[PDB]
């Protein structure tokens, strides 16, 4: 996985932008494993 | 008790010591948890429900 490494912030246009990339890039399969994660990761963190 | 005329005699349902007492106080924090109060969702404790703190009596009518 050639993921950048974001350093700044995820804000909500961060985080829609990025999502659409990870589409494109990796397809729904792996996006939606993705999405699963980081929703949990939201939640922990919240 | 010597009592005027217009005063209290009684309480009935959802009425205490002459007011309408429609609830409950409880212990309550602002925060979110793990997402079980995502939207408008209510997270609450068991003591709530082993202390009969929102039991309500529910009739209904057969004719």
């Amino acid at each position: 996985a050639n993921l950048v490494f974001h350093n700044k912030v995820i804000d909500g246009t961060a985080i829609k932008r990025l999502i659409s990339r990870l589409i494109d890039h990796f397809g729904m399969a792996y996006t939606s494993h993705i999405l699963d994660q980081v929703k949990t990761l939201g939640f922990q963190q919240a | 008790k010597c009592i005027k005329k217009g005063q209290i005699l009684a309480d009935g349902a959802a009425t205490v010591g002459g007011e309408l007492a429609l609830g409950k106080n409880v212990l309550v924090a602002y925060m979110p948890w793990e997402g079980y109060n995502f939207e408008d969702a209510v997270l609450i404790s068991e003591c709530l429900v082993y202390g009969d703190i929102y039991t309500s009596f529910h009739i209904r009518k057969y004719e």
